[PDB]
Order: structure tokens, then C-alpha cells, then sequence
């Protein structure tokens, strides 16, 4: 029909994607042991877009595992659902890559790219119509950033007309995981402007946030906070995988959203979400969903699009609905904010509806926008970065691997000409 | 499937080594036979039948350390050929175990590490002990270093030393060890780990409660450090950090590796019962003076580097508060050029209890490294304790007499010189 | 050295013409070769290339239980003609209707 | 109908063809005891190609035996299907072979040769429908490299009409069993150019390299390299002996594949090949053994085809498939990768058809091709062969033989010629 | 069948020969009584009514050594004929074990031998062993040789002869026997190994579990290497190389004619229950210098030949991977014009113990046979230790009265000048 390959890369891509394929086996209802025993035949309308189908009855997920070291290939293994996936997608090396995106490009990204690559090519062809790429990764630096760079570099090469789509999780720009991000998430976010299509952009903080505001969760948990992540992807995917009232595809989302070739940054959200206790208590409408969607709380980046402006908005619907309420709704919204909006782009709202809503939720949504407010997180990191390359600290570890600081420099002048760019935009 | 192997050197070596091991086999679940009454594979091997052998060798140029491993009950882990003794000792005397002695026996340890490393297939790292004060830890350490350094290149070379006291001490020809030493690790080392036992000795009096410790408790102490830094190379983790992540995140250059440790909760087994030691609570106790097991002042020392590693119970975002609300206090100071500052590892692993021990059964704890300017403290008690003995040639004919030259000693004090105004300058702002 | 001494010592083993003695602990004496192999012959792939296509794949039934439909039951039990409440449970208790 | 003789001029040829008559026992359902035990009709229908029957239901091969030291026949005649072998079909010297080309093809080649040609006229006399001769070797070795060839040109002396086919294994580019195989290939070819039809080339290095990442044999024995060659060897012969729908004889493979006199030498493939635990995750289909038969690391020859151009080509399938797919993928194929052949030839490729699968396969196919790609298996001898030169002193120990120094020159001369054929007709 | 005949001269060789005896009864389950409580054809004749008689003749000039064997327990196995002895030994002295005594005995040696040859369907080889420093020895041996060279033409005369060690020497006149012996060999011996006394000493004290061992010890460690040689022929294996095979492979020119032997795994009683023992672990050890039988070190020169024979639990593609490890070691140099340099032979026979033996009881293990160029090195030392004494004429009268021109010594001193040249001029790449 319409297929999708997916790629996890890292420790953040495969965690990421163990929560996702569990949502996916979850939506269409196949078993952990690869049997069907889903409940409409309606699942098996589209099964072929993300499921190769193996003979004796049991189906083949389209996800390849890539890594540079076998800890995590360890746990996944050892997870629930490991035995879906087939021994040989499999794809790992025998190196910590130490987060050096220097060494995780040329030192170790070029000898494992080979091998990938193949690999991604034995699915890539026993489809009978691939449409995109879906890669999950962190901009970390090792195998995320670098070799995630590397291969979406080299499946632009091979497939130019294909869909690019990537799944990135910004360093969250309090407190994040390692002193090397703005060097690795700067050069990441160089390759990620010319090669990839659809960059989304997700920050751990405002996932802290949401659970303590709306799931009033004690603790977050990473099974949780995978869980809001995945749940956000199946929306994205739902339209091609259901019918609806009005169907709208990667593509579309890209043409419609994406106004000039480099600002194409989305963030994301979802709703309905709601507590464990008062959700019985809720009586849940159109008009709920689109003041849940259009919360400052809700939106998982930590980028208040109230200090920016917006400069389009697209909004996904699952479950029978009426189609004049969701116009309603989204007329309503544009022109109470219409001081958050472009001037020069009337009906700055899109709307898509999806028949299916996910399981246990009679009504769902999922909200994907440009802003303005990407100025914050770009200046953030080019501060970190300035202070370090100031003092020139750190960077021995990438001259041994055979990266010239001059590419630092070209990495920072297009992030300054992006952010330059959203400035100007914003007038 | 990914490896580990450990070198000791000296009685201080020697002794450490013990504990490490004996705190690995009750964790592991294995007698001292060998036999079993998983992650074995990065420390021990699988020698067929049910009997496991460690990745160490144990090396030194006196047989009485050796010996009581050979005499003691675990003699039976290990191999013989791990077994290495020399005839006689250095006494004190970098020149003495470094060229004359440290070159009759060096090539032998260099064939067992090379063979061990054979059967090492996913192998990156070495852990090294030395005796600072020492002549042999000391001596041979820079030789093994300078040998080890070209035959294997680009591979993580950590160790696990012990610097010298502000004022306890034990060998009147320390300093000339030390600076000796510096000099050769400055160029040949990777990243390596120093503590004192002065303030070893206070945290095991104040926090713990020994009234009177001996080198067995000290040991178990730095043997729970080993354990929780090679926690993630064995169990799995909502943030696992690699040997590889040690040395990019610690160091901002080349010469400026040396970290500090900290360890929290070290309440007693007695004291312990009394407290929850929630996320807030360890992480709160892991940045006091007091903690520290290096006798260095925090406030002339800024911060440019951090490391939590955290085992037994914890949840990530109980760590990302605990770590905000760290940042906001004014007395831990960063520096300017380190906003991030941070790395953090999250290992579901809880720590072990040895039986006959003085650790407290906690459910949850938290091991520190981070680099701090307060080193460049202790660089300056050592250059002056230097200059004063040679300044009227106090132990000069020694070392001469055992085939160091002269002009080696004004070399050492210009590298240290160099070391000093390097930190100077880096804790500068600009 | 029984003469001079009473012995009964293992670190320090005095050597002897023909060997050196042992230390540690042995299994018996001629036992255990070394490390064996293992090995797993090219049929085995012929037969499941083909019998993985054939029954060992069927899938486990479920483990029913005959329930009572009560509203079933007590339909019998009306046309049977049961009134009181211990008859009532008499019918209902023996005559039971599996759930459709 | 469709006889072939089958001649075991070696040791090793010995091992591989008591490995091969396994095969083809298992195949038509031959009892360790020599008694017909099979399950179908279809069996018996050409069962006169292999073997004939004496009185009493007793099946006997068309198969001689040959050496030089009685090593070997214990070994077989102790083996598991020793006693199907004809009592008087054994042939053995009382002399070391001494693994020296020039002292077995004349010191005991001449005493042998008079006995070993008088018991091959009763198989070749004793067949009315003969068309095939098939010798099994080493190249590298004392008994096949050097009587192998003196059997192959005595018996072109005697049927210049039938097809001499024969199968060698090639010394190892690496490392190979013994110090003096570059003189032992070097002479073996000279002969084997003029006088044999078709010669097949396999490697010991790549059954171990599809060994350990196909099949993911931790240990892989001579057994399994013996089956991998005896599963090629059976496929070549299956179109003789069952019914097919686009049947391809030995005649047909040869004019097909030869374009000129000199330009024979084949490589060969087997699938499907997978690992024993990931067979239940492989929709076995025709389109998935067309990835396998042309999957740059199936074949049992360790030469890169990508570093050179193809010449004609040959797949022969086995099992119930429909033909349509079959002319689409082997189209699509050639469509695909038109680099990789040569324009002056249309139709690269060629197909067939067999109704039959083996046993434990519901299909299968085997792979045989000529392409430019040899001419780096001949570098790799030539170039030892040159260093050698200088041991031109060691070649006192053939001359101690009879053996003359210009043969060693003439032999050399000879692969210099067919290296510049190859080189030439790459354009 | 296939048959090899064992020819002994001297009291090594003889002494050698009785535990080759011993492996090679229990090898086969064959009592010293010649009774059973099979392969015997490759060396047991089956003489009917249950009894078997080895395929060797022992040959002493003086009775003292045969006496042992005739009064020992193995007295019920050989036949009287095989165990010929004369009355007056050589007494160190090459010239008297040539002329004066040896053609008075070698006829009826010869006569023997030949009976035991029509016996042999399948004679393809000999095995003769000797004493270098020894009259006895050497005399003989060569006036044997030169015999038997005539006597047959295209027959395998494979020798088994020890060498003198480079210090240790227990015959003063030993030079002047090895270096006439050496010429004479030279123009006959297919292939002579070469092993000395000083390497077996050293081995025995490092590997084993033996700090002072007898020539008993010696004897067993040599016979294990000859029934691990002859194991290809006796017994079923994945790859077979016959003796013939050997004399192509290792002696890859005109007139060099001597390889070095190695064997591995060489450990003690317990160390082997506490070792992997792998196929790489067992190779890696036969290239190290330590483990050679001959007391030259091979980075003096290069290799330009191997043969490795694996007996016991050896899968083909783990020798596969352990020969091409080999090649990337930079410490071992290969010849240009041998890129193949190795021969390998897989035999499913375990290795054979002894009770009261010297050995483990592995599941595997490997011989190894090497030519190369650090043989010259011994040479040199026998022809500088020659021209001392000869320039002053030490012992020239000795072996004139005996029968020697003096003539001849220039002209082996010559002799083994050409081989020195011939083996320099090989290692010389072209
Ligand atoms: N923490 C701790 N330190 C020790 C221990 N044993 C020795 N040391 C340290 O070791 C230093 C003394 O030097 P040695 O231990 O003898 O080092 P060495 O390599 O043997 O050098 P030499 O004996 O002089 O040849 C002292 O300063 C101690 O601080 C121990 O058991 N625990
Ligand atoms: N490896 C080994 N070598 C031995 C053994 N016995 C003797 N040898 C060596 O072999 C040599 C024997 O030579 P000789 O002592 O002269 O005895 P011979 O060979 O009969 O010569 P003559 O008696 O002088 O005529 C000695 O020099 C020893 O070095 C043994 O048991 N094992
Ligand atoms: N949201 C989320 N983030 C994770 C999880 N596990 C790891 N991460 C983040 O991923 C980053 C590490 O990325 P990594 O896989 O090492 O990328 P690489 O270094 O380029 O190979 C860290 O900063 C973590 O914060 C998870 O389960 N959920
Ligand atoms: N694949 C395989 N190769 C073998 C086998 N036996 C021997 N060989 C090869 O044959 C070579 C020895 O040559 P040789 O046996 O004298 O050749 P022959 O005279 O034709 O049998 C060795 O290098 C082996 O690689 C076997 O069972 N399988
Ligand atoms: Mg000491
Ligand atoms: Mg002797």
C-alpha cells in the first residue's frame, strides 16, 4: 500500500522504540508471540504498511535496531516484546562510542554505515511501495547524533524522493545528561537542516512537567514518558493506517506545514490527557480537546510559543465525530488568538479526522505546529557552544578523531542564519 | 562480550585488590573455590567444568604481599601465573625501582598482560593502583605507563592511586616519589583517580563509626568506589555510562585529568536505621567539605566537572530536581566555562554488604567524580616539601647511586611548575 | 621432614625428584579433558526449512468453563414449575445452561 | 537413460563423494543396505542415470575410486554407506602420494593409469544412453591435481563426444593446507584447459564465511562443507532425472554458458541458505531466492563479481512454482544491475524449471555463472607463483621426477594468455 | 599395509626408543607381555597366537644399555635378534666407532635390519635416532647411513638426533664427533630434526611441575612429539599427511635439511584444570620462544616453513582461524617466497598419557615442526668452538691411530663452511 521503514539508533532510540512497537502491536492487535488475535478486520486494512508477513501466520515488524554497543541490544532482547523482531535486523558494534560525535562519524560511523546500510536496503526493496523513512534518535553525539547523521545522509543520496521524517530529543536546557551536547546537538542540527524533511522536536522537562501538572504522576517514569512519546507517533501515522472523514498523509503534514525549505522544526502534543481518578468526572467534547491542544501546559516542548508567534498549526482527530464542530472549533480558536498569528497567511489551522480513536479513549487528538519560539532553544545552545569554543575546552577529544575546528564554525554560522531566519520571519 | 582487566602494584595495590574481590564474589554469587554455590564475563573468565578465574594479575618486587594471597583462603581463584613476586623491593627509591630492579622484571609482567589480554576480546580499559609514597608503586608504575602507553596506543589507561597526606605520612622520601611520579603520568596516563588517607581516615571516624579503623576498613571502602564506577559495565540502566564517557566528560584538556571522589551515604550499619536517605537527602550529603575523601578546600576550588552516579533506588526525575536544586546553592561555585557541568548515571543495581564489614544496608546510594581547581592546593604543598629537602641536597646521592641522573630533579620540578600554572590559568575567568 | 619436625603445612610445598607437588584441589585423577566443542550437523536446517510450515505452529486453545446463564435457568425453572426459593436453587443448582 | 559415470580421482574427492551418494540415496530413497526403501513412483523413474540394478533389488552407483595410499577407502569403506559402493569399483596404489603433481601424474600415474582406464570401459561400455562424465578433485593436492588431469586427457583421447565436467576446490587465498599448492595448481590448469568442458571452482574460505554468517554454525565440520558441495553437485543433475517444465541437461547449461572455448570455468550457489533459528521468520518466496541466489555472499567461490563484469549466467529451480514470476524477477534483475553485465550479449541470463524440490525443501535453486571476477583467483596463484619462480631451485624436487623446467614456464604462459582473454573481453 | 622401521645408536637413542615403547603399548592397549587383556600393522607385527613384536632394532656398541632393556620388564615384548649389543663401546671417539669397531658389527646390523624388511608390504621410511656428541653415536650412525643409502635408494630416512647445547656439554671431543657426523648426514638424510638437552631442561622447569628432572623426563616429552608425528599415519584423521608429504613440505630446497620441533599445551597437573586450553590459546604458545626445543631465538633469523598437526578435539575452522591470527604477529618473520609456509593435519586420536607421568591429560593438543634460519646460529657456535681447539691441534692423535686422515677434517670443516653459506644465502630475499 503505502510502507514505512523505521530505524532506532542508540540508547534513546531503541527505548523509544521498544515503547512504540508495544503501542503499534497494541493498536493492530497482534500478540507478543506474533499470532493475530486483534477484534476488526479493519486492522488488517493497512497491516502491510508497518508489518512484513512471514508464512506460517506470524508477521515481521518493520524496525531495524542499530547500535554501537550491545548493552542496550541486551534489554531489548530480554524484553516483552524482543521476539517479535527478527534476529538478523540486528545491527551492532563492539564499541562504546563515548559520545564523541567526531569519533561516532568518522571513526566508528563509517564502518558500521556499510553493514546498516544493506541491512536497510533488504527491507527497503521487499516493499511494494515505501513512501518514507521513520528514524527515532537523541542529539547525545555518539550514535544518535553522528550515526544518525551519517545515515540520513546516505539515504538521501539513495532515495531523494522519499520522506525523511526524524524523531529528535533535544538536550533539555536546564539539565541534560552530558558537558559535550551544544558541540554535538550543533553540528547535529547542521545536518539535520539540509537532509531531513521533518524534524520534531521534543524536550525531557516539559515531559517531567506534563506528569506532575496533568497525569499527576509522583514519579515519571521513562516507561511513561516513552509511552506519551509513542502515542504522539501512532497519531502521526493513524490517518495512512485508518480511514476518516478527511485523510491526511506525511506528505500532506509537510506541504501544508512547512512554508520555505530550512523552517521546518514542528513541536508537538496530544490530548486528552487526564489523571487516573478524575477522568471518569470528564466529560469530554470537540471544545475540551481544543482547550487541552492549545494549553501552554500540554505542549511537550519547554519553548513557550506565547513569547513567539505561530506561523501554522495542524490538528489530528480520532473517533466519529461531526466535521462542523471541528471546523467550528478551529475557526474559534484562530480568531480569539489572532494576535499569535502571521498576518499574511489566513487559515493558519489544518484539520484531519481519523474514524478509529486509540484503545481505552473514546476521543483522542494530537497537535503538531510551527512557531516563532525555536528562537529560545537555538540561543540557548549557541551560548553553551560560544562559552566552550571560546575556551577551546573539550575539543581535543575531536581533533584525535579527526575533526578541524573550522567545521565548528560553519556548524554555528548556519545556526546563526537559521536563527536569523526566524527572526525576520517573525516581522 | 565487553571486559575489564586490573593490575595492582605494591603492598597498597596488593591489598585493595583483595577487598575488590572478595566484594565481586558476593556479588557475583561465587565461592572462593570458584565454583557457583550473566555479567561474569567482564571480570572473570569461564575455564570449563564450574571453576571461573578473575581478569588481575598481581605484581610486586617483594614476596611477603604475594605470598599471603597464596597463603589465604581466595588462593584458590586465583591462577598461579596471575602470581608475580619479585626477590627485593625498591626501599623507597624511584631510581632503585624504576631502573635497576623495576627493568629486571618488567618485560616478564608485560608477556602476562599481553597473554591475559588474548582471550579479552571486547576489551577497552586497565585499572592500575599505585602507591604515591612508595618506590616500587611509584618506580614501576611510570615504567609499566611508558611501556604500556606505545604497545597498546589509543586504549583507556584509568588508575586508582593514593596521594600522599597533607601532613600524615609514613616515608620521609615521599615528596621526591611523588613529583617523580607526576611527571610520568602527566604524559603516559589517560585519567587517573587520587585519595588521601588522612581524610579517608576522618570520614571513617566522623560519618562512619570506627573508633580506631585499620587498612582492611580503608579498603573496603575504596573497593565500594571500584564497584559502583564498573556498576553500568554489568547490569543495565536507565542511564548507562561507559569507560569512554569517563575520560570525554571529566577532562576539558589533556593535563588537567586528575579527578576527586565522593561517596554518599556512608552512615554505619548501627546509625543507618534512623534514616529514609531519600533522592534530596544523598545528593545534599555528597557535596559537603567534610565528605570528601581528598583533604582539599572546596572554596578555593571551582567546579568543571561532575559526574553522579547513582545505585540501588532511584527515579529520573527525583535526580534532575535533586541536581537543580544543587545548582542553585551560591557556595558551589562552576566555573564560567562549564554550564552543563554534568553527567549521570542511573544503574537499577543496589549495592552489597560484605559479612564482618562497617557499611550500613542502604537501599539506595550515590558515588562521585569531578575535577576541581582545589587539587592545585595539594600540587603546592608537595612543591614546597620538594624544595626544602633539596634545597640543601637532603637524599640526592640515593637516587644518583642508582642510575638516575641529576638533572632529572630540576626536570620534575619544571613539569610540576608547568601543571600548576596550567590551573592557575584555567581557573581564570576570561 | 618427620625428623626434626611436625609437619602438616600446603603453601610451602617442598619439591621432589620426580615433580613438584599439587597446591590447590583436583577432580579424579586421569578425569576432564578440556573444553569439548559441540556441534550441530546441516539436516537439522533441512527438516525445519520445511517442518516449521506444519503443525508444531498451531495455536493454544482456551480452557472454557460451562457457566450458568441464570436468566436461561430461571426460565427452565419457571416452565418446570419451581417456586419456592430452596426448590428454586434445586433446579437452578442441577439443570444448568452453558452461556452462548 | 541419461547416463553419467562419476569418478572420485582423489581422497578428498573420496570424502566429498561419499558425502554426495548420501545425498542422492536420501534423495531417491535409497536404504544403507543397497534396497529401494523410497515413498513415490517417481523415484524409479530415471533411477538409470546414477545406478544400475543387479539381481535381487540391489542398487549399485556408478562410481570409481582412486588414490594412491589406501588412507582413505578404510575411512569410506568403514563408513556409514560404504557398502553401497561396488567391491571391485576400488582402485588404490601401495605408494605415498607425497602431494607432488609431477611424481603422481608420472612415477605412479603410468602403473595406475593402464588398470584405472580398463575398469572405467565397464561402466562406460555397460550404458546405451550415455552422456556425462563427472570428476571430483583438488587442486592443490598430489592424487587429483596431477592423475586427475592424466585421467581427463586419456578418457578425451578415448569419447571426444562426451561432456567432461568436472568439480575442483581451489587452495585458499589465505591460508591453504600446504607449502608447494601454487606448483600444483599452475600445472593442473594447463592441462585442464585444453582438454575438460566445464570445470566448477569452489573455495574452502567462503564455506566457512557463508558457514558462520548464514547458517551461524559455531563449529562447522567437513560435513557440513561436503553437503554444501554435494547440495550444488545434485542440483546440476536434477533436470535428468525428474520431469520439469523448462528442463536445462547439461548440453543446454553448456552452450549456454560458454560462449568461447577457453572461457568455461564456473561459480557456483546454493539457496535458500538460512540461519537453523530464523528459517520461521523468512517468507520463503521466489523473489526472496532471487535476493539469496544473487546476494554477494551466498556463492561457494571467494571472488567479488562487483569488481568485475558478468558474463552468461544460469538459474535452475526446483519445486511447484508458477513460471511467470520466475521471467519477471530474472527480467527485473537484469533491468536492475545492467553495470554488472555486458551489452554485446542480450539476455545475460538464463532459466529453468524443475518439478521436484529436495527433500526438506518445498523449493530451492541452484546458482552457476562465468563472469570476469576469476581473473583475481589467477592473480592470486600468478603472484605467489612469480615469488616462486625464484624457488625455481625448489623445483629441483619435481625435476627429481622427470619432470623438465620449461613445463613450469609453458603452464605460466598459459594463465598470462587466459588472464589477457579475460582482461579483453571485459571490453 | 604402510610400515616404518626405528633404528637406535647410541645410549640416548635407545633410552629415547623405551619410552616411545611405553606410549606406544598403552596408545594401542598392547601389555608389555605382547598379550591383549586394531592399527598395530603401522608398527606391531601380529606373529599369531596372540603376540605382537614392535618393528625396531637397538644397536649399542657396549652391553650396559641394552642390558637394561634385556633385564627390565620389557624383555617380553622385543625379539632377542632386535636387541644386539656389541662389547666395547666408542668411547667418544668418531674415528674409533667408524674403522675399528664399527665394520666389525655393522654387517650383522645390516643383515637385520634387511630380514625386518621383508616383512614391511608398505616400508616407506625410517626413523633412526642419535647422539651427536656421542663415538658411538655419530661413528656409527654415519657408517649406517651411508650403508643403508645404497642399500635401498628411494627410501625416507627421517632422523631424530640431539644437537649439544650451547653451554652445556658433557663431551669434550664433542665438537670433533658432531661436525664430522654433520658431513656425513648432509649428502644422505632425507630431513634430521634437531633438539638439544639445555631447552628440554628449561622447559621442563618453567612449564611442568618439575624442578629437577632426569633423562627420563627428557625421554617422554620426545616421544610424545614422535607419536604425534607418526599419528597420521596410524589412525583416522580429517587431514592425513604421510611421511613423503613431510619430506616435500618442510625442506623447501636443496641441502637444508634441519627443522626445529615444538609442542604445546606443555602445563602442569593443575594449572590445566584451571586454563581454557583453547585452539588459538595452544597456538599462540607455539610461536613464543620459550616453548622451543632448540636454544635459538627466532628473531635472529626468519622462518621459511611449518607443519602443524593437531591431535585430539580440534575443529578445521578454528585451525582456520588460529593460522591466519599467526600471520598479523610482527614478531615472526616469513620469507618472501613461502607465502603458503604452512602444512596442517588434523588426527581425531587424543593425546596419550603415562601413568606416573610427567604431563596433563588435555583434550587437545598440537605438534609443531619449523624451519628456519635461527639454526645458523648453532652452527656458528660448533664451528668457532672447532677452530679454538683444532688450531692448536687439542685432540688430533686420538682419532689418527683410530683410523682418521687427518685430511679429513679440513674438508668437514669445509663441509659445514658451505652449509653455513647455503643457509645464509637462502635467507637472503630475491
Ligand atoms: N589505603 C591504604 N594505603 C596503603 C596500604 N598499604 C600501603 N599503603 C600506602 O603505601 C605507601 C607505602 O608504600 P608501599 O605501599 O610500600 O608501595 P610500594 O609499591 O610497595 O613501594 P616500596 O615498598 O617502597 O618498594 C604508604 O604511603 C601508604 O599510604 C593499605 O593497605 N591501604
Ligand atoms: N635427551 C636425552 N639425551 C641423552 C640421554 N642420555 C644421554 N643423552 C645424551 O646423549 C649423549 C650420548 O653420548 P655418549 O655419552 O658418548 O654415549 P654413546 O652415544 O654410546 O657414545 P660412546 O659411548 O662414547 O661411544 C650424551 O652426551 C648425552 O648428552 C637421555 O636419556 N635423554
Ligand atoms: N525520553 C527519554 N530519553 C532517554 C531515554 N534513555 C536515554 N535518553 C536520553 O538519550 C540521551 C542519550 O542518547 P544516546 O543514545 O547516548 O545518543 P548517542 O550518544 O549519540 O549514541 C541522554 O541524554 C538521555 O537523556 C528514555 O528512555 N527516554
Ligand atoms: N571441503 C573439503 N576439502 C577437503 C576434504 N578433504 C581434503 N580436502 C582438501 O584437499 C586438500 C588435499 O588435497 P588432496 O586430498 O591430496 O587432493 P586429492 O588427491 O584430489 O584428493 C586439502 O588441502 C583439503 O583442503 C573434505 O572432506 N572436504
Ligand atoms: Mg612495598
Ligand atoms: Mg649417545
Amino acid at each position: 500500500v503505502r510502507e514505512i521503514v523505521h530505524i532506532q539508533a542508540g540508547q534513546c532510540g531503541n527505548q523509544i522504540g521498544a515503547k512504540f512497537w508495544e503501542v503499534i502491536s497494541d493498536e493492530h492487535g497482534i500478540d507478543p508471540t506474533g499470532s493475530y488475535h486483534g477484534d476488526s478486520d479493519l486492522q488488517l486494512e493497512r497491516i502491510n504498511v508497518y508489518y512484513n508477513e512471514a508464512t506460517g501466520g506470524k508477521y515481521v515488524p518493520r524496525a531495524i535496531l542499530v547500535d554501537l554497543e550491545p548493552g542496550t541490544m541486551d534489554s531489548v532482547r530480554a524484553g516483552q516484546f524482543g521476539q517479535l523482531f527478527r534476529p538478523d535486523n540486528f545491527v551492532f558494534g563492539q564499541s562504546g562510542a563515548g559520545n564523541n560525535w567526531a569519533k561516532g562519524y568518522y571513526t566508528e560511523g563509517q564502518e558500521l554505515c556499510e553493514s546498516i546500510l544493506d541491512v536497510i536496503r533488504k527491507e527497503a526493496e521487499s516493499c511494494d511501495c515505501l513512501q518514507g523513512f521513520q528514524l527515532v534518535h537523541s542529539l547525545g553525539g555518539g550514535t544518535g547524533a553522528g550515526l544518525g547523521t551519517l545515515l540520513l545522509n546516505k539515504l538521501r543520496e539513495e532515495y531523494p524522493d522519499r520522506i525523511l521524517s526524524t524523531y529528535s530529543i533535544v538536550p533539555s536546557p536546564k539539565v541534560s545528561d552530558t558537558v559535550v551536547e551544544p558541540y554535538n546537538c550543533t553540528l547535529s542540527v547542521h545536518q539535520l537542516v539540509e537532509s531531513a524533511d521533518e524534524v520534531f522536536c521534543i524536550d525531557n522537562e516539559a515531559l517531567y512537567d506534563i506528569c506532575f501538572r496533568t497525569l499527576k504522576l509522583t514519579t515519571p517514569t521513562y516507561g511513561d514518558l516513552n509511552h506519551l512519546v509513542s502515542m504522539v507517533m501512532s497519531g502521526t501515522t493513524c490517518a495512512l493506517r485508518f480511514p476518516g472523514q478527511l485523510n491526511s498523509d506525511l506528505r500532506k503534514l509537510a506541504v501544508n506545514l512547512v512554508p520555505f525549505p530550512r523552517l521546518h522544526f514542528f513541536i508537538v502534543g496530544f490530548a486528552p490527557l487526564t489523571s487516573r481518578g478524575s477522568q471518569q468526572y470528564r466529560a469530554l467534547t470537540v471544545p475540551e480537546l481544543t482547550s487541552q491542544l492549545f494549553d501552554n501546559k500540554n505542549m511537550m516542548a519547554a519553548c513557550d510559543p506565547r513569547r513567539g508567534v505561530y506561523l501554522t498549526a495542524s490538528a489530528h482527530f480520532r473517533g466519529r465525530m461531526s466535521s462542523k464542530e471541528v471546523d467550528e472549533q478551529m475557526l474559534n480558536i484562530q480568531a480569539r488568538n489572532t494576535s499569535y498569528f502571521v498576518e499574511w497567511i489566513p487559515s493558519n489551522v489544518k484539520s484531519a479526522i481519523c474514524d478509529i480513536p486509540p484503545r481505552g479513549l473514546k476521543m483522542a487528538a494530537t497537535f503538531i505546529g510551527n512557531t516563532t519560539a525555536f528562537r529560545e532553544l537555538f540561543t540557548r545552545v549557541d551560548s553553551q557552544f560560544q562559552k566552550m569554543y571560546a575556551r577551546r575546552a573539550f575539543i581535543h577529544w575531536y581533533v584525535n578523531e579527526g575533526l578541524e575546528t573550522v567545521e565548528f564554525d560553519e556548524a554555528r554560522s548556519n545556526m546563526t542564519d537559521l536563527i536569523q531566519e526566524y527572526e525576520m520571519y517573525e516581522t | 562480550m565487553r571486559e575489564v582487566i586490573s593490575i595492582h602494584v605494591g603492598q597498597a595495590g596488593v591489598q585493595i585488590g583483595n577487598g575488590c574481590w572478595e566484594l565481586y564474589c558476593l556479588e557475583h554469587g561465587i565461592q572462593p573455590d570458584g565454583q557457583l554455590p550473566d555479567a561474569f564475563n567482564t571480570f572473570f573468565s569461564e575455564t570449563g567444568a564450574g571453576k571461573h578465574v578473575p581478569r588481575a594479575v598481581f605484581v610486586d618486587l617483594e614476596p611477603t604481599v604475594v605470598d599471603e594471597v597464596r597463603t589465604g583462603t581466595y588462593r584458590q581463584l586465583f591462577h598461579p601465573e596471575q602470581l608475580i613476586s619479585g626477590k627485593e623491593d625498591a626501599a623507597n627509591n624511584y631510581a632503585r625501582g624504576h631502573y635497576t630492579v623495576g627493568k629486571e622484571i618488567i618485560d616478564l609482567t608485560l608477556d602476562r598482560i599481553r597473554k591475559l589480554a588474548d582471550q579479552c576480546t571486547g576489551l577497552q580499559g586497565f585499572l592500575i593502583f599505585h602507591s604515591f609514597g612508595g618506590g616500587t608503586g611509584a618506580g614501576f608504575g611510570s615504567l609499566l605507563l611508558e611501556r604500556l602507553s606505545v604497545d597498546y596506543g589509543k586504549k583507556s589507561k584509568l588508575e586508582f592511586t593514593v596521594y600522599p597526606s597533607p601532613q600524615v605520612s609514613t616515608a620521609i622520601v615521599e615528596p621526591y616519589n611523588s613529583i617523580l611520579a607526576t611527571h610520568s603520568m602527566i604524559d603516559h596516563s589517560d585519567c587517573a583517580f587520587m585519595v588521601d588517607n588522612e581524610a579517608l581516615y576522618d570520614l571513617c571516624r566522623r560519618a562512619l563509626d570506627i573508633e580506631r579503623p585499620t587498612y582492611t576498613n580503608l579498603n573496603r571502602l575504596i573497593g565500594q568506589v571500584v564497584s559502583s564506577l564498573t556498576a553500568s559495565l554489568r547490569f543495565d540502566g536507565a542511564l548507562n555510562v561507559d569507560f569512554t564517557e569517563f575520560q570525554t566528560n571529566l577532562v576539558p584538556y589533556a593535563r588537567i585529568h586528575f579527578p576527586i571522589c565522593s561517596y554518599a551515604p556512608v552512615i554505619s550499619a548501627e546509625k543507618a536505621y534512623h534514616e529514609q536517605l531519600s533522592v534530596a537527602e544523598i545528593t545534599n550529603s555528597l557535596f559537603e567539605p567534610a565528605n570528601m575523601m581528598v583533604k582539599c578546600d572546596p572554596r578555593h576550588g571551582k567546579y568543571m566537572a561532575c559526574t553522579l552516579l547513582y545505585r540501588g533506588d532511584v527515579v529520573p526525575k527525583d535526580v534532575s530536581a535533586a541536581v537543580a536544586t544543587i545548582k542553585t546553592k551560591r557556595t558551589i561555585q562552576f566555573v564560567d566555562w562549564c554550564p552543563t557541568g554534568f553527567k549521570m548515571g542511573i544503574n537499577y543495581q543496589p549495592p552489597t554488604v560484605v559479612p564482618g564489614g562497617d557499611l550500613a544496608k542502604v537501599q539506595r546510594a550515590v558515588c562521585m567524580l569531578a575535577n576541581t581547581t582545589a587539587i592545585a592546593e595539594a600540587w603546592s604543598r608537595l612543591d614546597h616539601k620538594f624544595d626544602l629537602m633539596y634545597a640543601k641536597r637532603a637524599f640526592v646521592h640515593w637516587y644518583v647511586g642508582e642510575g638516575m641522573e641529576e638533572a632529572e630533579f630540576p626536570e620534575a620540578r619544571e613539569d610540576l611548575a608547568l601543571l600548576e600554572k596550567d590551573y592557575d590559568e584555567v581557573a581564570a575567568e576570561s | 621432614s618427620s625428623a626434626s619436625s611436625t609437619v602438616k603445612e600446603r603453601s610451602l610445598s617442598p619439591p621432589k625428584t620426580a615433580r613438584r607437588e599439587l597446591s590447590s584441589i583436583c577432580p579424579p585423577d586421569y578425569d576432564e579433558p578440556k573444553t569439548p566443542k559441540q556441534e550441530r550437523p546441516k539436516a537439522e536446517m533441512m527438516t525445519l526449512v520445511e517442518r516449521t510450515l506444519g503443525a508444531p505452529a498451531t495455536s493454544r486453545p482456551l480452557n472454557v468453563k460451562s457457566n450458568r446463564d441464570f436468566i436461561s435457568t430461571n426460565k427452565a425453572a419457571l416452565d418446570a414449575g419451581c417456586v419456592t426459593a430452596r426448590d428454586f436453587r434445586e433446579f437452578k443448582e442441577e439443570n444448568y445452561i452453558a452461556k452462548k
